[PDB]
């Protein structure tokens, strides 16, 4: 994000930075970023077969 | 009973932006070692809002026209306490003696050095953050 | 993201006037914890030590809307605030 | 849950100014219900037994934009407020 | 027509926030015993707002500089009623 880690963890803030999911088809996710509490990590929960 | 810097083209004039020193004398030490073309003697008044009389015996091209000055240090003698005041305006008398107003600059004279984070129990608006204070108001701001 | 430009109009504003507090009845955070300047702005009550109570009634309340302390002289005259930083 | 500083912030606004009651007509709570300080604030009609009529005109005024009535004074220069609590 | 004290560096100058006490002697003990450097005797006018002038005969570095009073005492005798003001400024003469 070009934000400098050092000192800018104030910034994450959705006025400033923005994140959002989609897979071109429609289904997307909006994120906030104000709320990941240090990291934007994504896991996810797949059934199959 | 008292004697008078004049110091030129300061920065210190928005009556709210202040420079800031560890400590008292450390800015006196400062201060006492920068100027430009004036300093003198005298005495004067209070009640702020205050004027310094003051005059310029040496001229061709001058009278007034001491011009630049804004801002300036009084210290008291016997008594050698010191306290800065902003100079607000430059009224003139005569093709010497120009008069000056004048406005305690508080916020330089007793704010100085370590003496505000020993107040407490006060309600506060808007301050800058020590890495520890800034963690925990983190999440609101 | 947003502008580069605006992203130091913000980086700006955060660095020259600190952040929102409410914190009623608090010791002042400390006022050297920036490199360049710090903003400092409070409601009463309090008096400094043997000061002419005029002198307070000032200084109470040139407090209550906020007064900055820069801490070098150069940094007052160089747009160097865009960097102001804790330690 | 807010976060442990915003609910000391709520804490301390709470203990420091009360709550709102829109009782007309009502006799006072007490006045050291608390520990630390009690708010108290409130519009006419009052006197207090053998009082200057103008010195009244204050107090009935000064109340009527309320004032805190701490217990201590130590407690008025320390950031004990936060722990404000009744009996 | 009254004695007075000037006390120090003082707590009371919200015109707002305030000191209680469960009875008013107990005050008046509380205050008649915490002084720093003055007290004294004169009488003065009134219409708030009004002065009281004072003064200060030992010194070498004082003239005004009294400096941190902000609040005072005053008990009128013969009457032995109390009265406590602010000091809002000291302009000096």
């Amino acid at each position: 994000l070009g934000l400098n880690p050092i000192n800018d963890k104030h910034l994450l803030r959705p006025n400033i930075v923005t994140a959002e999911l989609t897979d071109y088809a429609g289904n997307r996710l909006p994120i906030d970023l104000s709320l990941i509490e240090t990291n934007l990590e994504f896991d996810s929960f797949v059934t199959m077969g | 009973l008292s004697k008078i810097k004049l110091f030129y083209n300061t920065p210190f004039n928005n009556m709210q932006n202040t420079l800031h020193f560890n400590s008292n004398e450390e800015r006196d030490a400062y201060f006492n070692s920068k100027f430009d073309v004036h300093e003198f003697t005298s005495t004067f008044n209070y009640r702020g809002v205050l004027r310094v009389t003051i005059d310029l015996v040496s001229d061709r091209s001058c009278f007034e026209q001491l011009m630049g000055v804004n801002y300036c240090q009084v210290q008291y003698i016997q008594s050698n306490r010191v306290e800065y005041l902003f100079v607000t305006d430059i009224q003139q008398l005569n093709d010497k003696v120009c008069e000056l107003s004048l406005v305690p600059d508080v916020v330089m004279t007793y704010t100085q050095g370590n003496v505000l984070n020993t107040l407490n129990n006060v309600n506060v608006i808007r301050q800058h953050y020590t890495q520890t204070e800034y963690e925990q108001n983190l999440e609101q701001i | 993201r947003i502008s580069q430009d605006e992203l130091n109009n913000v980086k700006k504003y955060y660095n020259m006037f600190g952040y929102e507090c409410n914190d009623y009845s608090t010791k002042l955070s400390d006022i050297t914890s920036m490199s360049i300047c710090n903003w400092v702005q409070f409601k009463g009550i309090w008096t400094l030590p043997n000061v002419d109570t005029g002198h307070m009634n000032m200084l109470r309340a040139l407090f209550e809307a906020g007064v900055r302390l820069w801490h070098k002289e150069s940094d007052m005259i160089n747009n160097t605030v865009v960097n102001n930083v804790i330690i």
